[PDB]
């Protein structure tokens, strides 16, 4: 009988551990995923200053053309229970959290792109003059 | 039953963890991709500068 | 899944941060630019 | 290839500006410190090249240089943590503290560098109340960018910095501004609050800051943070270090205790002990 | 759309250079080149859009060649990583390699990091040049810790370890994961590469019947990483150090497969697992 | 603000010669007026919900900055007149809409934006005007422009959706590989189990049997199916597939296969 008891007691601490090893991975994981989100917000945002800045040239380059045992395992369950509630908790939020920025890389890529191209045609226009 | 409703919770945390797994190799290509492209913008900014300027002293 | 939801992130943090350096600078040089066609269209006149 | 010494002298040597005389014939100087820098910017790379990384960096700052004497900051900016960049890899923190100081108050993308400055000045020099600056103004200019998660990072680090070196108040502060800020890591803030509250033997507003989040955050009123804090905060008050130790102990084996928490923990109980001693 | 060949043609001719006489009365032969290789650009991206992708990437590759020519470098350079492009997708892989070594060129003369992995990866898995490879990640993971980009070395450094090992070259690799080690220590987000990077540093030295280095790795580890203390690395890696120093093979055996239930020995660890039960039978056979 | 007489300007202004080519500024400023005019008049008719008056009027406009020598420019109002003529159901417009624009996109350079498009393009061949055999080229040149683009997932999109349509078409084997290179390259128990229902549409058993063994490194019934086909039984099949039903709806693809299946069986009873 005992065998087996610590046998499981064995089990569930081990299993707590890689539980709280999953959950501070989980975090640390969060908190880049915030750092990097922000980092693509100044990525957008000298993006637009960019746009606005290519009309001004786009006009300007026209205009130059131009010009005991049992126990611990309930406890061991239990904490395990109130970490893999919270893990659950951790996975939904970071599926959420990578999706808006999957769209978000998209349109500043597509920005990125257009810019390029934008200014590629101011300077060979330039080139001309 | 409290086991089996644990057991049931991790499992479903496995699947959305493997989404995610999915979903972060996806925005890894993207990141490289968008890395690449903002590179060829820093290249052209330069450029773009540099001819202004060299129009500049033509005219002047 | 969780350990590679660790890594992949770290593998990533870098596709960020020269994006966001070329993108800036990218800024900048736009900015001389516009400047630069600027003075060329004042003594263009 | 060219030699890299050689381009550093005739950059050198295009970098002196028209002086007397000469300066009535010859146009603006910017196009000779332009050439000097594009020089300079041939040598660091090919010392980049060689590995001879702290001379790559070197000749990037004299290109920097000539570039902000052009009147082009912002290629001297670029510069600087192209400079920056060869010194921190070749393990040169001084030269690559300077190069950010410089690249940052031209940037001023700063609170990025200044926040890999205040890293430096951590972990390489030690030099912690400056990083805890460094952590403190890039927090700032991240809030300003409405940046609440890298605001955040820098004010824990900077809440961390200042709890090691003595000032709790300011660290329990800015541990109230994170809480404010995530509020809608949440119970790590409110623990950490506690503590520095209890380390300036300030039991009572420790007690609040329990009470605070037990009501203000479901999560941690259930949590093994609010229970921590509450018997650290009742040992506190019973004079008694060793049910401190004890809870501690619990704490670690539940909930590892990482570097900080014991480092401040060791201070409470000391303060406890020294109350028992102060009143033999 | 304009013939291809025609245009190669044309670039061929304007490409000559001025000789003798004409050359006092020619300006600079640059523009030459470099119309020469505008055209040879536009065969390219003919032949590329026709799915000729081994014609598109000679097309560039003889732009890059004119742009050299004319003094745009860069131009080259990324006329080179076209052509690489090109070659890469033909399935010519030779090409590639050479189109990606004179860009490499250009670049070094960051970015030349990265086509240098690029370049690694073609020699391991298109041509199966490991040597070469090897000498393609090293100095990749070089340039990258000379550019601070820690985890591009790492995983530079962690290909060329895993091709030094399956190469025999244990003493070596393990040297490479202790630099890894080094590099990943403090960080809370290189730790399971960590423990990694500890199994893998002592089956190195183990597959070079060092059992005394692999014993001071594990206590390293286990001193150094609370992690690895008590993971299922430090246990499987002091149980192969125990059979080694047994000189029992039928111990290792099992040992391997216990790990193997509870985690899977992917085929790296089961060459240097089979290498070091190599070394015991070996050893049993020459005491007998 | 009448849209009808900024096309009639469009038309007078957007070559000139004699006298007025002298006089006055570059033909292109002249196409990039009339090209304006055309696109305020597309803007008030995509206000006011005439959406084929808007997008033919884009087309006019696009027509006319190509001719000022603005292809990118073109190419943008390409798509939307397109994005007018989809809205409005003018599924053939549409279809020509992206037909230049792709076109422009294409000899551009810009093969990322192309596939984007030419994946739309094939969506509307195949749910629209039905075009299967159209549809299938450009689902396979999109996916082939995305392996160029390094970008695996679309690319495998468009060849999911090119593989399912040639196995309706009835190309079985050609298909097969089409998710054989899709399983290499990479929701892949559904490949698996796609091939082989292919397979066996082409009466090959026996790589049927084999290709569900490649997949131990859905596909239960995939046996059970190879087993009802291997003793020619058309109601052990017929009965697996209605079981199949319970667990996994089947979708349309798999139900046209399977009866397809069913009938292989049956003509092979009668034979």
């Amino acid at each position: 009988i005992k065998f087996t008891k610590q046998s499981s007691v064995a089990s569930t601490r081990n299993t707590l551990k890689m539980a709280q090893d999953a959950e501070r991975a989980g975090m640390n994981t969060l908190g880049m995923l915030g750092h990097q989100s922000e980092q693509l917000n100044n990525v957008e945002g000298n993006l637009d200053l960019m746009k606005v800045q290519n009309k001004v040239a786009d006009e300007k380059v026209a205009e130059l053309k131009k010009l005991e045992m049992e126990l611990e395992i309930d406890r061991n369950l239990d904490q395990i229970q109130q970490v893999s509630n919270r893990l659950k908790k951790m996975a939904l939020t970071t599926g959420k959290e990578l999706d808006s920025q999957q769209k978000r890389l998209n349109n500043i890529e597509e920005s990125t792109d257009d810019l390029d191209i934008n200014l590629h045609m101011n300077t060979n226009r330039l080139a001309g003059i | 039953s409290r086991t089996a409703e644990l057991q049931a919770e991790i499992d479903d945390t496995v699947g959305i963890m493997r989404d995610n797994i999915n979903k972060v190799a996806e925005r890894g290509e993207r990141l490289t991709s968008i890395e690449d492209k903002a590179d060829n913008l820093a290249v052209s900014a330069q450029g773009f500068k540099r001819g202004a300027n060299r129009v500049r002293k033509a005219m002047w | 899944l969780f350990n590679d939801m660790e890594e992949l992130v770290i593998e990533q943090q870098e596709n960020v941060d020269v994006i966001d350096k070329n993108v800036e600078d990218a800024q900048l040089d736009v900015e001389q630019g516009v400047g630069h066609t600027d003075k060329a269209v004042k003594s263009a006149r | 290839m060219s030699d890299p010494v050689e381009l550093l002298k005739r950059a050198e040597k295009k970098g002196v500006p028209s002086s007397g005389f000469m300066k009535l014939f010859s146009g603006s100087d910017s196009y000779k410190f332009e050439e000097a820098a594009d020089l300079c910017v041939q040598a660091a790379t090919i010392y980049r090249l060689r590995k001879e990384l702290n001379l790559a960096g070197d000749s990037f700052l004299k290109a920097a240089d000539y570039q902000k004497k052009a009147g082009n900051e912002d290629e001297a900016g670029n510069t600087y943590v192209e400079a920056y960049k060869c010194f921190k890899s070749g393990g040169n923190s001084v030269n690559a503290v300077d190069s950010l100081e410089n690249a940052i108050q031209i940037f001023t993308r700063g609170a990025n560098f200044k926040f890999e400055l205040g890293e430096i000045l951590e972990n390489d020099l030690h030099d912690y109340a400056k990083a805890i600056d460094c952590y403190e103004l890039a927090g700032e200019w991240y809030a300003q960018d409405q940046s609440v998660a890298l605001s955040n990072k820098c004010f824990i680090k900077c809440a961390d910095l200042k709890a090691l070196d003595g000032q709790y108040i300011e660290a329990s502060d800015i541990y109230s501004k994170l809480i404010k800020s995530s509020m809608g890591s949440l119970k790590d803030y409110f623990l950490k609050k506690g503590l520095c509250q209890l380390a300036a033997t300030d039991a009572v507003a420790a007690a609040r800051t329990l009470q605070e989040g037990q009501s203000e955050d479901p999560n941690f009123a259930d949590s093994r943070e609010s229970n921590f804090l509450k018997s650290l905060i009742d040992a506190v008050n019973e004079g008694d270090s060793e049910q401190l130790s004890e809870h501690c102990k619990e704490f670690d084996n539940f909930m590892r205790l990482d570097k900080w928490k014991i480092t401040i923990l060791n201070k409470i109980k000391e303060s406890i002990q020294q109350q028992e001693d102060d009143l033999l």
